[PDB]
């Protein structure tokens, strides 16, 4: 006898629902609400309302293109007055003439994301399903049982809510703070942003599995942020730091996130150029925002002080810069070991390269500051962006020419002012906590120029980087060696060798000699009548970030004069002196002259003249008279020079 | 921009 019910129409209730949700910018047409609270949605019937007794009405809700129960996208629920909590549930709490008001709770961990909502509804012996329409489902950081819970309302507003904010540039003695437009409810963006979680790679190997995933803020702040700079053509944004931005836009010209986000969508998915750390951030944060994860753009400073190889190496993209910007999310890690929840660093930065199929994060700040780098993500990839060991071997010593992780800053909770959130991610130097974390992070290696034989004026010779690992462990590292000329007075003068080695293997409790050779024909023209050599060795362990410098001054030996002593040495009488030498160089010596004197074995100063060129390898030898008169000591003195080959010293002791 | 520390 009771006939279906027909609907007339079904009220999304967008004011009060934005409000209550805190979604009310995303609400001005279509409904977005936030997971694990309750909404409302207000049914109008044509002629006779809801009667519990005759008619039960069933709803069901799908997400993604591949729905199933099993992967908590799709869910079907009665609406009924006992409420289960934690589930998915529709209940009556108005009934009016006309109207019936329903509220809808979703589970606190259910898929973020676009759902369709259909209704059944049956009266007896007869049944009719249809589609009610369509609400946004996004992380409720008001909600204490969703895993991006804040218990703070500040907090919330700031790192949820608020659309404007500043990035930190500069330096770390003069910090700049740019104003920049988030704008994560600016119209499109929600839109543009599930768009981005619908062509992410993960989405393509399996998109049933990805959009149950979504549950997840470690699984979307990973894609959310790592598909900013994705080395696949579908990311948001290309890199580029050589001050040639012609092709699109400068990285310095951007005042927010939302041209940048629309350019993206209107040209297929491609990547817009170009992006620097900050614009990368900066759009990491919008898009996570957005979806309702709380997220803070971060600035990390370095320093250098400056012929240091270091920071030529670097001068001349895991760099190390003036400074750096990621994004921090706040969520729980069920996925890590206990007391990992809170803040997680995310760097939307290029090169997703060791492996996965992002870069960098989420991995929790204390794993960080602990030096925990095994825990998940990337968290080496972050410690080396706040942290850098660097020694000298000049011969053991911390080296002090770099320095990262200064000043590290973040917009103020509900104010226009800088927070330093340095000590969240560095215990203090020298502490006790610093140095067991450091332990922590690299579970022996020295380094020192060797050269094993005489340095000869003239002669090609090897110099040797001798590095020694004492540890059990395998390292893979970069090195740089190379040699320079300088001045007694420490001047730097040009190249005269060098040798990059991106890949030495260093196998445990083992040591190289890698060598480098020094030619004359490099150091001849270019090199101080100090005839002295700066070799300087730089090894690199890229993953901790670790660097051991060597460096030694050598000195290129001028050929010994050989000055020889014929006839007697007694008190008295005639005496004859030989001196001589071998021309060192590979090449001809010209202009030869010896001059020499002595007193108490000539008086006359002796210079001989040696019109003949000395060939290469060539002696030369000269023969004078002396004639001596007391007891005892007299030291013959020699000078001899050239064109190529000035001011020899020798010396002899007679008698 | 960003440069080298």
């Amino acid at each position: 006898m009771a006939e279906e019910l027909v609907l007339e129409r079904c009220d999304l209730e967008l004011e009060t629902n934005g409000r209550d949700h805190h979604t009310a910018d995303l609400c001005r047409e279509k409904l977005v609400v936030r997971r694990g609270q309750p909404f409302w949605l207000t049914l109008h019937f044509e002629g006779r309302n809801y009667q519990a007794s005759v008619d039960s009405l069933t709803f069901s809700v799908v997400t993604g293109p591949a729905p199933s129960q099993e992967a908590g996208t799709k869910a079907r629920f009665p609406l009924r007055d006992a409420v289960e909590e934690g589930d998915w549930t529709a209940t009556v709490v108005d009934q009016q003439d006309c109207t019936l008001s329903l509220q809808l709770t979703t589970p606190a961990n259910a898929p973020i994301g676009l759902y369709r909502l259909s209704l059944e509804a049956s009266t007896g012996y007869q049944g009719s399903s249809f589609v009610l329409g369509h609400f946004i489902l996004l992380f409720n950081a008001w909600c204490p049982a969703d895993a991006v819970y804040l218990d703070s309302e500040e907090e919330r507003q700031e790192y949820v809510l608020t659309q404007q904010g500043f990035i930190y540039q500069g330096s770390a003695k003069f910090i700049k703070n740019i104003p920049w437009n988030f704008g994560q409810f600016q119209d499109g963006i929600l839109d543009i942003c599930l768009i981005l979680l619908d062509v992410n790679p993960k989405f393509l190997k399996n998109a049933g599995r990805d959009c149950s995933r979504r549950s997840s803020p470690v699984y979307v702040g990973r894609v959310g942020s790592g598909m900013v700079n994705c080395n696949d053509d579908q990311g948001v944004l290309l890199g580029r730091w050589d001050n040639n931005y012609g092709d699109g836009v400068s990285p310095m010209s951007w005042i927010g996130s939302v041209d940048i986000l629309r350019r993206w969508k209107n040209h297929g998915c491609q990547r817009v150029k170009y992006g620097q750390c900050w614009v990368f951030a900066a759009v990491a944060c919008t898009v996570l925002r957005c979806l309702g994860i709380p997220t803070r753009v971060v600035t990390n400073y370095n320093s250098a002080h400056d012929s240091n190889l270091l920071i030529e190496y670097f001068r001349n993209s895991e760099m190390i810069w003036n400074f750096h910007c990621w994004v921090e999310s706040w969520m729980t890690r069920p996925d890590l070991q206990p007391g990992y929840e809170g803040w997680q660093a995310l760097d939307p930065t290029p090169q997703e390269k060791s492996e996965g199929t992002y870069c960098c994060g989420p991995v929790p700040v204390r794993a960080i500051k602990e030096g925990d780098l095994s825990t998940k993500y990337d968290a080496p990839f972050v410690f080396a962006e706040v942290n850098a060991d660097v020694v000298d071997w000049i011969q053991k010593s911390i080296n002090r020419s770099l320095i990262v992780g200064l000043k590290i800053s973040t917009k103020s909770v509900g104010r226009d002012e800088r927070e330093d959130i340095t000590h969240t991610y560095k215990y203090p130097e020298g502490s006790s906590e610093e140095r067991e974390a450091f332990t922590r992070a690299n579970h022996g290696m020295a380094m020192r120029i060797r050269v094993g034989q005489s340095m000869n004026m003239g002669s090609d010779f090897d110099v040797f980087a001798h590095i020694t690992n004492n540890t059990a462990e395998e390292y893979v590292c970069r090195l740089l060696l190379c040699a320079r000329t300088v001045s007694y007075n420490g001047i730097l003068g040009p190249e005269c060798g060098t040798k990059y080695l991106l890949n030495l293997t260093l196998e445990p409790f083992s040591e190289k000699s890698v060598p480098l050779c020094i030619l004359y024909e490099k150091y001849r023209d270019c090199l101080t009548e100090s005839n002295l050599i700066k070799v300087r060795a730089l090894l690199v362990e890229p993953v901790i970030n670790s660097y051991l410098l060597a460096e030694r001054d050598l000195y290129l030996e001028n050929p010994e004069i050989k000055i020889r002593i014929l006839g007697e040495p007694k008190q008295k009488r005639k005496l004859v002196a030989e001196v001589s030498l071998q021309n060192p160089l590979p090449v001809a010596l010209e202009g030869c002259t010896f001059t020499v004197e002595g007193a108490g074995l000539t008086e006359e100063q002796k210079t001989v003249e040696i019109p003949d060129p000395v060939e290469a390898g060539e002696e030369v030898k000269v023969r004078m008279d002396l004639v001596p008169l007391h007891m005892g000591l007299h030291k013959l003195v020699v000078n001899f020079e050239s064109d190529k080959l000035k001011a020899v010293k020798g010396f002899r002791n007679v008698i | 921009p960003x440069l080298p520390f």
